[PDB]
């Protein structure tokens, strides 16, 4: 099963600033990494897939990157409302495994 | 025929699609001596049409099918067999040895080119009338590649597009003009395209159209139009917002004619199109992220108008079913007023998505074009990955 | 053609080698009804080229493949099948029954000779246009043997070299000249050679060259050049220090033209060479002790100059991979200025070295010559002796 | 040819025998989709020679091979396939449906007759150019039977010998003369013979010779000589003391020309002979009680002189090996001064003698005649009844 690992699990950035959330698969997963966002007490929203393709209508301030086993989501100009849990998923071969979710505190 | 072929006709009115060929190769290969293939295609002789495809040198069931997800090796070989029969050990003809091919027939006999080699020191050998005539050693030294479907010839001359270089960035793509196996000339890729892979080509009214693959930045497909007579070409993109490569960004309102459309870098899937003014039809997978489903869309003027959204469509493979590579072909010797347009859809079964098994084979589906409006059906590969366990 | 063939051309400039044919027979035979063969070769008709080889009368997988290390029996038979397809039960044509063969086509139709018998009372029968015409009973009564690869014909006349006698010492080698199945004459081996086995032969400019095997004392190979027109021949050795037989003593600084080069008595392996002045290329296994690896070396003037060391080379089978028998062949009917030189390399898998299994089959690799400098790749049989357990 | 055949030659000097064809069918059928057959034979077209044999409708290995010792059923069918390839599911041509056959080619195309039916109500249908032309319903109502090997045609006319009646006593044997499928006439058996089964026939110098089987009382074989031109025949026995049927009484000093030779009633085995004056050769199993071994004997004038003992011989199948049915055939279209005489030997493996298995198949061995004295070898079917367990 490919294990996706996220560390740390809590992150704090200021408003208007930037955060980078690292995710890490345990084998080369060929950029087949999806990032979901789960706004406090709501569903996940698919933010990006294939490491950097933004889904329909997430604002270009959410940028992802990666190769191999190391991927990262960057948020720039952090809105007070980006406070949520961010989750990486793997989308290469079954089963679709997730990462622990990183909580983003606003400072 | 006993005479070169000239593309004297134009395409017929494409109003719907009728199934032309079905393989069922993986379903029958669970209990028959079937070959593991991929990169399939279809080409016609004056005489007959056949399924072509790159063998992996093993049967689905044999223990050496394990690890056939790897694209190139010395066990691969361009093979060929009857329309709609599976690619069986006992009925496949080996056309040449290599891991990239293209094959076409010029009216008199056929040209097959198989590329082989280590990635840094590969060579192309051009077979003509089943004997090696010309060979072309690498030029940029990192994986020399070519068409993956039939080429098109006008009066002896067959343009074949080759890329050598990186699939992540600028690569050396050259258009070669052969006639009867010998190289008549070659020029380098010219035009607004930014990267070229696996060009699907068809030919009408003395001109050759190739929808290729932009692997570096493209999600819209780049198009090469080659004058076979004057031995020149140009390259632009498909303007239409109806993006057809895969994976892709979601389709926009307005698109990009002279540049790659942004969103999914370092990826694609070989694909095709029929560009004929109002009678333009495009095909993409149904999924934006994966090779599942395959559908055809009539998008009048998609080459040139950059807000062309589809007016008629047709579901070929269901989105809950797998697809893969597609490419154009026509039976240039069939009787009539015009060219019946046709294509094929590789159906990839196996690793990586269905990794319960260790092989990757594929099945093939073919359809040609009807002037009628025939009703539609979906066409699944059909095997159950659970009976191979 | 519908006319005898005359070797009117000379060899083309041999600058590198391009793969012509690949079998993958053992890999596919782990799950297909494939025949156990050995002593393979390739011959061309006007029409097509085919893989020929001595069947053992069983499939790799069938329980009667056990003990196919034995060379001769009444279950062996010269069989033939499509270029690069495996030698399948359902696509092999039996050419004749025996345990030593040679086969060639004279422009009009083909000659196949299969030798059969107990070692002390064997007979050759010469098939012409698929019917037995002539037969030749033994002359020295201890294993009558012949070529093991295609013969060459000029204007109806085909010299075929036969040895009858001991492989450990003086044996009765005679050159027979057939025309259309009937014996036109035969002479005994004349020249400085000391023992003759398994001559690989090719033909250019009305003359026939045969690199054979010295089983008694030779580690350098003996060469017979036959005038097909005058029906005479001569035999000398390959002067070059680049020893090509196997097992061999390590190569010297200066070698021996008119005598066997000392060091490994009562052994060899069938082998070939292209002797053309500067354009001479030789091939030997890479290992001096065993049949592992196979490589090609350009050694200008190796026939005549006795200090010729190689100037260019090409690795064909890797030294960590098995090889076996090699032999020359050309497509004499292919179009052009000259003869494209080609050869084959038997790939012996099985007993005795890989005795975890009880069969001995082999695979085949073929390459022809390019004027280009194409880059190189190694070409492994490819099967894992562990999936047959 | 595109013209009827006339037997214009005489037999060639028969001095020894050279192997012409080997099947290895049972050995390969232990791991290939091979058919269970029996009653094999060989016939030649102008074009090619082929192995013919009565299929049982199953593969050796398939579970429906069980109980194929029974001779007749509705699953039997005359099938045909390439010289020396096994009778594979994928390469057999069904010639017609039945449990007794005969097949010959008249120069223009071929006649095949398959007999079918329950024993008391059977019918013959005569196929010509692969379409049923004539049919002949039974006449004595207890198992209508025929040749079991190729027939011989002169100028369109092919005599075919049929027996209908009891194999234990007087039966209605009639000689039918067909031309192109239609019956030209038929007469009843006339002469000193006492019972006729399974006539092996060959043809020379405008006359047809048939060595048959006396099932009622004969241990010497009865001979029918048919004038194809005048449409008459006669029947006598082989005078020679060298008894050739099987089982047989031990051979006497003096024999019986115009009567059956006493000793083994209600039995035989189909068999053949080449009757040509000094150049007469006969063949019998080596065992007097069983179908083991098969040998050829030159017995000058064996037809006519009743003390002819053999002067030269040749061991074909070893007495520690199984044999079965034999029959004559020649390639009437082969080039030359004369007819190369040939025969075949069915090799019955299975039940009843080797009842560890429940099938009965057989293998085939063929030999033709050499003017030379070629040395001899024995030719075993070759399979081990123990690998099928
Ligand atoms: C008997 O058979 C006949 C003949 O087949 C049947 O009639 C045919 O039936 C078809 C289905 O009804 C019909 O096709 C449709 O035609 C319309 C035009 O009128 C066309 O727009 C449709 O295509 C869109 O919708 C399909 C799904 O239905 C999508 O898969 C397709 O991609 C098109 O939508 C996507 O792309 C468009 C262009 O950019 C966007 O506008 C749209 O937003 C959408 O985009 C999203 O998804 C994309 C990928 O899925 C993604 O990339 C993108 O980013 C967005 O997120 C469809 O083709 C035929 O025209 C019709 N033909 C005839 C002659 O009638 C008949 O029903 C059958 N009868 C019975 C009884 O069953
Ligand atoms: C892309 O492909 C091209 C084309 O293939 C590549 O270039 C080619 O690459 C080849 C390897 O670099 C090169 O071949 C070599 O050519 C030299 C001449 O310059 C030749 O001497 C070499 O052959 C000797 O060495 C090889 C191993 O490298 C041995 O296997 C061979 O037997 C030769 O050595 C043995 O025999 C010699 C003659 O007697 C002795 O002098 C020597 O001592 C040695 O003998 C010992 O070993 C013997 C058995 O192994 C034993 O019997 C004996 O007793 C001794 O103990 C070699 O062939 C091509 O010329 C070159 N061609 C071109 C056009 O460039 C290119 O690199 C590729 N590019 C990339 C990026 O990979
Ligand atoms: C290389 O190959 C050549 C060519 O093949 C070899 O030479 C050939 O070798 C043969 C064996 O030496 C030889 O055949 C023999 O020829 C004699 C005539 O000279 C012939 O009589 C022999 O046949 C009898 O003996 C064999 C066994 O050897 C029996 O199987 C056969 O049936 C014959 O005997 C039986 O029938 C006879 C006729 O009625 C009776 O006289 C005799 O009593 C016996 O009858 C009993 O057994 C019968 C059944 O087995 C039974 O029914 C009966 O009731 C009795 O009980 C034999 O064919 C070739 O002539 C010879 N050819 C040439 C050109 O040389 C050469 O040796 C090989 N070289 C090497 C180095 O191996
Ligand atoms: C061939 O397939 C087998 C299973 O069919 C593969 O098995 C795995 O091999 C790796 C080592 O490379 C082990 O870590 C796994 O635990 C193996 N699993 C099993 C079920 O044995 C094998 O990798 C494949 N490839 C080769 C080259 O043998
Ligand atoms: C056929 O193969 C088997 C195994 O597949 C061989 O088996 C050996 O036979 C010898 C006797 O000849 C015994 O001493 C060994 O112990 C056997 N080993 C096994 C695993 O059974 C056999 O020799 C081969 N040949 C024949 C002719 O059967
Ligand atoms: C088919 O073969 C089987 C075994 O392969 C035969 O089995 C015997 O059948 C008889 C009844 O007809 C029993 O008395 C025996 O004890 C059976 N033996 C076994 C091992 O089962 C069977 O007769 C054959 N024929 C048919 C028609 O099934
Ligand atoms: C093919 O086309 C060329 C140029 O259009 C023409 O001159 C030639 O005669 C044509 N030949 C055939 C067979 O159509
Ligand atoms: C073949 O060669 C002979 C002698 O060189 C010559 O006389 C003959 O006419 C030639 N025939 C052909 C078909 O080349
Ligand atoms: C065949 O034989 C008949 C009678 O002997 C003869 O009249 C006829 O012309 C011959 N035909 C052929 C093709 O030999
Ligand atoms: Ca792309
Ligand atoms: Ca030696
Ligand atoms: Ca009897």
């Amino acid at each position: 099963d490919i294990v996706m690992t996220q560390s740390p699990k809590f992150m704090s950035t200021s408003v208007g600033d930037r955060v980078t959330i690292t995710c890490k698969a345990s084998q080369d997963v060929s950029t087949a990494v999806v990032w979901y966002q789960q706004k406090p007490g709501q569903s996940p929203k698919l933010l990006i897939y294939w490491a950097s393709t933004r889904h329909i209508g997430v604002p270009d301030r959410f940028a992802g990157s990666g190769s191999g086993t190391d991927y990262t989501l960057t948020i720039s100009s952090v809105q007070a409302e980006d406070l949520a849990l961010y989750y990486c998923q793997q989308h290469y071969s079954p089963p679709w495994t997730f990462g622990g979710g990183t909580k983003l505190e606003i400072k | 025929i006993r005479d070169f072929n000239n593309l004297t006709k134009g395409l017929c009115t494409i109003n719907s699609w009728h199934i032309y060929g079905k393989d069922n190769a993986v379903r029958i290969g669970e209990d028959s001596d079937v070959l593991v293939t991929r990169e399939p295609y279809v080409s016609c002789d004056p005489d007959e049409c056949r399924f072509y495809a790159l063998s992996q040198g093993t049967t689905i069931r044999g223990k050496h099918s394990n690890g056939t997800i790897h694209d190139r090796s010395q066990y691969r070989a361009l093979i060929s067999w009857p329309l709609s029969s599976p690619p069986t050990v006992y009925n496949s003809r080996v056309e040449c040895i290599g891991w990239s091919s293209t094959s076409c027939h010029d009216g008199k006999t056929r040209m097959s080119i198989c590329i082989s080699g280590p990635n840094n020191n590969a060579s192309a050998v051009i077979w003509y009338n089943r004997r090696p005539v010309t060979e072309i050693n690498t030029w940029a030294r990192n994986i020399l590649r070519t068409q993956e479907s039939e080429c098109v010839c006008h009066n002896g001359v067959c343009p074949v597009v080759f890329t050598d270089g990186s699939a992540t960035g600028p690569a050396e793509t050259r258009i070669y003009y052969f006639k009867e196996g010998k190289i008549l000339k070659w020029e380098p890729l010219a035009g607004t395209a930014k990267h070229i892979e696996e060009c699907s080509c068809y030919g009408e009214r003395a001109e050759i159209t190739c929808t290729c693959r932009d692997n570096w930045q493209g999600s819209n497909r780049p198009v090469i139009r080659i004058d076979p007579v004057a031995m020149t070409h140009t390259s632009q993109y498909i303007c239409s917002p109806v993006l057809t490569d895969n994976p892709r960004p979601d389709d926009p309102t307005v698109g990009k004619c002279n540049d790659p459309y942004p969103g999914n870098n370092n990826n694609g899937v070989k694909g095709f199109s029929y560009l004929d003014g109002v009678n333009t039809w495009l095909g993409r997978t149904i999924s934006i992220a994966s090779r599942s489903g395959y559908e055809m869309l009539k998008v009048p003027n998609a080459l040139t108008d950059d807000k062309s959204k589809p007016t008629q469509g047709q579901t070929i493979v269901l989105n809950t079913d797998w697809s893969g590579y597609s490419g154009s072909f026509m039976d240039y010797w069939a009787e009539g007023e015009c060219y019946r347009a046709c294509f094929y859809v590789e159906l990839i079964r196996g690793r990586p998505k269905e990794d319960k098994v260790w092989w990757t084979s594929n099945s093939i589906v073919s359809m040609c074009s009807s002037t009628e409006f025939l009703g539609q059906w979906d066409w699944p590969d059909g095997a159950k990955i659970e009976y191979f366990l």
